[PDB]
């Protein structure tokens, strides 16, 4: 009961992965090794073994052995089952095709059977959460690979993702864009929540409310983990207003296409500050509507609102959050839609959010994680497609796609569907 | 796992070959007898990616070794590390290339190439997922030139989906030691247009202005430029033997870095580059190592930068260093100087990260270049062999191979061919 | 009461009976001089004289010398009695034919001569249990002689049969086709129930469950004979639910020809993740519904199941069970034919599985072995009689069969029976 | 218990002979006095498959050793070994061969063969179980040419049952001593392809080229390539004599390695070899074993297996090794080199692995070859044949002893019966 499936897919996927193992493994008690010192809250994540061995619902998966030959060997190798640590022989290049057509072709039909072995094991299986760059070959091409024999497969069963999307000046790759377009199929046809993130965005929050100067990406992972342990709590956890995983989607998605939202997490602080804030549940609560807090690199106030899902953890009380909600309502600069007049979905759980030992992130009694429907994310969609016009228009890099099987129509086609995507966020806006 | 083979031609390929073999035994912490003696597990994990593993825990070098000479091979089996190749993998002639093209294309090394080829078959059998071919060789002179695009171009016919990689030090005027360089450069840049998926173009005139400019060495030898060229050829792979915060194979570099086929004539890098004697003033960071990188000094070709674009860079960093403030380095170079890469590509650096940096140094970053200023490279090589092509001069020690005239005219032409298309993107 | 006569044939069953005999000795206390220091739970196996020695209930059989001089020198050279562990001079040579019409001709009537004084020491014998390749020349041709014999002389008797088959990909002789295809007409017509068996599975799932990365024939036949004492648990232990071996055949068997049920053990684990797994009855239970377990390399969804049997053995309540396989029944992917609405047959035995104390495979409080009939198994023999068709097209190695007194019509004859068996595991599944 | 009889025949044969007794010795632990000194009960328990049992405890070889001069027996008779073998078994002519293949079979050793026939007997009658005979024999020259393969039908035609198993070093133009060794060897091959279950085809010209270009021995001698033949030899017995995960007998390797009758012409091979002075740098590894044991320079006869296909394989192991890591590399090599191996056998690599290695190395592997490139040894005889015979000459020799022109045109035929045969699988 209340199971979910992991995916974690290349590198950007399994990192994130890392990330939120660590959380996880932390926050239901469960040591590196699996073992349990001492009420099924660990039950949606874990599996147990008669030994007392918790082991976890997750495939991680990449096309070459770097990444997860290093979860293979640091202090989570005991983990993990050995054959649920999938990978190939060959990297996908930052190229869709070799993902999509040539490479994951080989490795697909293996990771589809380690998830067939983890579905049989759950009894009402609540989803999958799937983890992964737009910007990567495998993020990509594997991605888009995979969630279309799972949208066969498991066709009723919900299916998250957690993206980490290109930035307006931030990139790693010049193909970036064209992976990104190609993407876009996959998350309107083969998914039903997609939660967009940007590298920039976080870096940004980092500097600004951690106060760290020059972070990683075990900075960036260590925030977009908590994210969906808040999303997952109201599965894990008791609370006085919890939140079902489908109850979740009948409140963010008001169309079938428009389920992109926005995330953000409150409070993001260290502990120079945490002990002077106060940290109400009315600043947590106005700190998910500042621009500074959004996790893609758009203004909310170049948008309309359609529906917010305010998720609160910790010590928390309706009075309080409907108090909240009330002053959001009456600022003129936080716009809704006129066809939603409720606005709000809320959520509230009783357990804290858990410090990793080793993070910038400082203890608090209360979070909030907000996840927002809203039009402002079209300008994300409309910064990506003008790098890909200035591109193709050339033919850029076309060859390298095109000499691993995939049609050159397809670049016109993922860019047709993305405009339409970028069309309908405009039009119910009105 | 993504194995490489290795082949080193002439005298300049087995120099810079050999130095190469003692450079990434430092960093594997593979001892002269070939005995494993290093620090890290990290070290080992990849070690199949240079190496054949052998009896008592020996490790193999899978390099081959060709000349035309037997000279070369002496000097390396008998050199500092030399003991570590395989007896069977040094395959030559006896009568040399005479610093001939056709010598090493249609007589001599076409003779040897039989030899060659069957000793690269052993090597790629033996591997597990062999990624590519990595070779070393001049462009000038007859063996590395004629004998090295020869074994290119069986081996690109035999294995035509794998990476070809060739790291090709090439004529210039102002460091020169051969009549006819400018004739057998031509001849052999014909055919890594057609067949290599990069090559990396590198220049003695470059490697002495760093020598000079920037390590202020009094008296550089060629073991000095050897050092030079290898720290860059351990760079670019440094992705498929450590771990990283972003990894990029040969291939992912390739996929980025090569927009229309025939544009893959990088210009490679290196920093922290410093005088000897300046070490301890200066501070180790991201931002000194781009201020580095990025300047017209540090490239080992003789095209500024400044006279093109560029069409896209990687830079592969090594070390414990922030992705924001590589993501802020690499884009502020490209704003800052946005009038030096192409507009019709909105951001033009690749960035790659690797956990482990070289022995001995906190961080690093080796640069590729792929520029329009390569042109300049390619068109100097082009008016030196039109001006002794015009009146014949020399051709019969090529046409006496049996050569016609008509492939020097070919070559030329195929020669402002690719001047043409890096100019086009000007 | 409730005996088993274990047949050892050729290299391959010789070499599991060395570690079936292994794992009984320690599983009834018994030393490896047949002694016990200090119920009948061993009268299944083990023969007892007045001195207070054990003797097992086992023939080994072998055309050439050298396996079975090896059992007769090694540390069980006291267990067995002298004139049941049986030699001739000259090897089969991987020709069915040598070890069916010429060499094994000679040696027959010796090896049935123990065969009767086994089962006259018996008192209600339960049947054989036979293991061989069907690869070898011994491991196809004589067993295939000495099951003709034993189905006019014992007819009754249930004769379960453990062979190891061809793999898709390894292989260790040119003629393992030839050998295979002619074995079809005793498996067939002279067996009851035949478990197949690869060595190419169990290879892969000995990387990704025990995480050993090279494993030896020891690893393989340390599985193949912890199922075979899982199927026995029964006929030797208390348990909440015993399974006669009729009973067995009775819930697996649905048509008289379809007796080719796959085999699965759960959990395969290493001592570094079973004390951090759960092992549970529900992860147990789904960790054999996984592709990734399966010890022939088949795909089970692209099969429908006809039964199965879910052989539980130590620590579980059939309150687990049937919340267990409720859970299997939930999932779309796990297909069973429309005609058996029932679906599973449950043992259960109070009996933990036997570590063998110099073994990879870890002490856990329960273990399942899943028997399987699934229409999926008629791809292993789709690989395999698409070798046998491309050699027979040139008649490749025919001379050494037609000149060992094989009619060269038998190799059609037979080609044409396995045809006959493909066809019928396609028929039922509609 | 499976014995076998051995016969050496000509100085080639007794010398490659020679060699193998003192080969087998040391691995079963015989002193050169006949007296066991060994370690091990595995040495011991199959002593019977190539030795007697006498008094005292020593043990006496079952060879027979044939000559029809004296002066080889007091070579043998008088080495490292010779005191080891039985005094009656040594049986020999006065006058020899003359380099004439008619003077072995029709004058000389007709005379002789039943003085050797008589020997073979009270050795195959002291035998519990015969599985076969292993005679040691040159086809240049006349004694083991023409009177080995005299002895060869002698045996055939008394056990047709048994296996008759010949190694048979042969002639090549680079290598040679003998103006008429193609005719020798011509009359030779014709009886070889009737008769023998299996041949190993080993030349000089192979042999010296792993003695040069892998072994790196500056002056390999005859007992250099003695020592290469009979490792091998003491290989493709190994599954008999000692242990292991996949028993072998010589008629497991058979079944599997001849697919029409007389394609039974197979190409050996060992692994490791090393170059004396670098075994400290290589890792003895089943992958390390395989990329040399399926490598051209490593086979015994001077055909390269990429000029045809492999009909199979079998590669006998031998050592402490992974049957997964085992059958992996015999699959990889198959698949990644599927272009030389025939694709209507769907698996073409026979594998055996015996639990005792050599003694003094940690692993080894014995290759057999069957591929159609070995119609380029019988091409090149026969065409050396043919330039001599269409001018008749040195005919005088052989016709004087009773030989017909017309068993020279019928040995011709037949060798290009035997060429077209492997041809026509290419
Ligand atoms: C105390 C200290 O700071 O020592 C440095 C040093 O002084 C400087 C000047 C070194 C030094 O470099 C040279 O002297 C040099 C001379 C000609 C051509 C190239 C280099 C150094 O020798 C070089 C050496 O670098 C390495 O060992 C790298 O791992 C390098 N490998 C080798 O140089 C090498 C040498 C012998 C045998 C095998 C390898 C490497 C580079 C790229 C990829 C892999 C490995 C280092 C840190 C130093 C000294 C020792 C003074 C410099 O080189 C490097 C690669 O760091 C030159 O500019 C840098 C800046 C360093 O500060
Ligand atoms: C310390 C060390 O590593 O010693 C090795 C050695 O250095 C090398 C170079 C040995 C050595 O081989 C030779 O020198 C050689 C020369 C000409 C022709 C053939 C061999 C060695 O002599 C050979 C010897 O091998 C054996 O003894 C085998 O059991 C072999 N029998 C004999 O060679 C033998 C010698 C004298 C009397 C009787 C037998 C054998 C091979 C196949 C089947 C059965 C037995 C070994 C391990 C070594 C030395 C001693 C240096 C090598 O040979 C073998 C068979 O291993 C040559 O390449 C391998 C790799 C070894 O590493
Ligand atoms: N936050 C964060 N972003 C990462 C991380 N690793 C990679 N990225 C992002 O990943 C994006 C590019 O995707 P890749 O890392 O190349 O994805 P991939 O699936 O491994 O691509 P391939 O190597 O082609 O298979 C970049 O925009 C990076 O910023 C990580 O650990 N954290
Ligand atoms: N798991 C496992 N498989 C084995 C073992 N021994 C042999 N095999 C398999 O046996 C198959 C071939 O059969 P043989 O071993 O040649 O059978 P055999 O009866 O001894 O054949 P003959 O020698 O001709 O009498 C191969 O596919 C091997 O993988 C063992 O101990 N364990
Ligand atoms: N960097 C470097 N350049 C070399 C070296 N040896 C020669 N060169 C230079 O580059 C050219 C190489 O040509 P060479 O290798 O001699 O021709 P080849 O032997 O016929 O291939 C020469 O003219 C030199 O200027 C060396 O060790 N290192
Ligand atoms: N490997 C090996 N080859 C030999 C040896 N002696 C001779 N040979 C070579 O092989 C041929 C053998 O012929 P030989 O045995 O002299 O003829 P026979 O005595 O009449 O049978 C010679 O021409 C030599 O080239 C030896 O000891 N070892
Ligand atoms: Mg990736
Ligand atoms: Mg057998």
């Amino acid at each position: 009961m209340r199971e979910c499936i992991s995916v974690h897919v290349g590198q950007a996927g399994v990192q994130i992965g890392n990330s939120c193992w660590e959380l996880y493994c932390l926050e239901h008690g469960l040591q590196p090794d699996g073992t349990m010192p001492s009420d099924s809250s660990f039950g949606t994540f874990f599996s147990e073994t008669g030994s007392g061995k918790h082991v976890p619902r997750a495939v991680f998966v990449d096309l070459e052995q770097t990444v997860i030959g290093e979860i293979r060997n640091g202090p989570y190798r005991s983990l993990f089952h050995p054959e649920q640590l999938i990978t190939g022989k060959e990297d996908a290049a930052n190229n869709y095709a070799r993902g999509h057509y040539t490479i994951g072709k080989e490795l697909i039909d293996s990771v589809l059977d380690r998830v067939r072995k983890m579905a049989d094991q759950c009894s009402g299986l609540q989803g999958f959460l799937v983890f992964h760059s737009f910007g990567g070959g495998t993020g990509s091409g594997f991605t888009s690979l995979l969630m279309e024999r799972l949208s066969v497969d498991y066709g009723k069963k919900s299916k998250l993702e957690f993206s980490v999307y290109p930035a307006p000046r931030i990139s790693t790759a010049v193909v970036e864009p064209y992976n990104s377009i190609l993407t876009t199929h996959t998350t309107l046809e083969h998914s039903d929540c997609a939660f967009m993130v940007d590298n920039e965005a976080i870096y940004d929050i980092c500097n600004r409310n951690l106060d760290i100067e020059r972070p990683s990406y075990t900075n960036l992972n260590r925030l977009i983990a908590q994210i969906v342990s808040s999303i997952t709590a109201s599965l894990r956890f008791d609370g006085a207003l919890n939140v079902d995983l489908t109850e979740f989607q009948t409140n963010l998605v008001p169309y079938p296409r428009i389920h992109f939202p926005l995330v953000t997490y409150s409070p993001i602080i260290s502990a120079e500050k945490a002990y002077h804030e106060q940290l109400s549940v009315p600043e947590i609560t106005n700190a998910c509507f500042e621009y500074s807090n959004q996790m893609v690199k758009c203004d909310p106030r170049r948008g309309k609102y359609m529906a917010c899902c305010l998720l609160y953890r910790g010590d928390v009380v309706p009075k309080d959050v409907n108090a909240a909600i009330a002053a959001i309502k009456t600022r003129r600069s936080i716009q809704f839609v006129d066809w939603c007049p409720t606005g709000f979905k809320v959520g509230i759980n009783y357990q804290p959010p858990t410090a990793v030992p080793g993070g910038d992130v400082a203890k608090v009694l209360r979070a909030v994680c907000m996840l927002s429907n809203t039009t402002a994310i079209a300008e994300a969609w409309a910064r990506l497609d003008h790098k890909f016009d200035l591109m193709y228009s050339k033919r850029a890099f076309v060859h390298w796609y095109v000499g691993e099987g995939m049609e050159e129509g397809e670049f016109s086609e993922a860019r047709e569907d993305m405009a339409a995507l970028e069309k309908d966020y405009e039009e119910v806006g009105t | 796992m993504r194995e490489i083979v290795h082949l080193q031609a002439g005298q300049c390929g087995n120099q810079i070959g050999a130095k190469f073999w003692e450079v990434i035994s430092d960093e594997h912490g593979i001892d002269p007898t070939g005995a494993y003696h290093g620090d890290s597990d990290l070290q080992l994990e990849r070690i199949n990616v240079y190496y054949n593993e052998a009896t008592g825990g020996k490790y193999v070098p899978r390099a081959v070794l060709v000349d035309l000479e037997p000279g070369t091979m002496d000097s390396v089996r008998s050199g500092p590390f030399g003991q570590i190749f395989r007896p069977d993998n040094f395959v030559f002639g006896q009568s040399g290339a005479g610093n001939n093209w056709a010598k090493g294309h249609y007589t001599e090394g076409a003779e040897l190439v039989d030899s060659v080829l069957d000793v690269v078959r052993k090597e790629a059998e033996s591997c597990d997922c062999l990624q590519g071919f990595q070779l070393t060789h001049s462009l000038g002179g007859g063996t590395g030139s004629g004998m090295g695009t020869l074994l290119i171009s069986k081996i690109r016919e035999e294995y035509p989906d794998r990476i070809m990689n060739t790291f090709s030090v090439v004529p210039s005027p102002k460091v020169s030691d051969t009549v006819v360089e400018p004739y057998n450069a031509t001849l052999s840049v014909h055919q890594l247009v057609e067949n290599t998926d990069e090559t990396y173009c590198i220049d003695n005139e470059a490697l002495y202005d760093i020598c000079f400019r920037t390590l202020k060495l009094t008296t550089p030898t060629y073991g000095d430029l050897n050092h030079l060229v290898s720290a860059t050829m351990s760079g670019v792979t440094t992705c498929l033997r450590f771990p990283g915060q972003l990894n990029a194979d040969l291939r992912k570099l390739a996929v980025n870095m090569v927009p229309f086929p025939r544009l893959h004539f990088f210009m490679p890098g290196f920093a922290p580059l410093t005088s000897r004697g300046s070490q301890q003033y200066r501070a180790l960071t991201v931002p000194e190592l781009t201020q580095q990188m990025f300047d017209a000094k540090n490239m080992m070709a003789a095209c500024d930068p400044r006279h093109g674009r560029y069409l896209t860079v990687a830079a592969i960093f090594r070390g414990r260093m922030s992705m924001k403030e590589v993501d802020e380095q690499m884009l502020n170079v490209q704003n800052k100087n946005s009038s030096y890469f192409v507009e019709w590509i909105p951001n033009n650096v690749k960035t790659a990260v690797c956990d482990i940096p070289p022995r001995g140094l906190k961080m690093s970053a080796t640069f590729i270049g792929n520029s329009t200023a390569i042109q300049e490279l390619f068109k100097r090589i082009s008016e030196q062999f039109t001006a002794m092509f015009r009146r014949k001069a020399f051709l019969h020690w090529y046409t006496g191979e049996g050569m016609d005239e008509m492939e020097f005219t070919e070559a030329e032409s195929n020669m402002n061919d690719l001047v043409s298309e890096y100019q086009q993107y000007q």
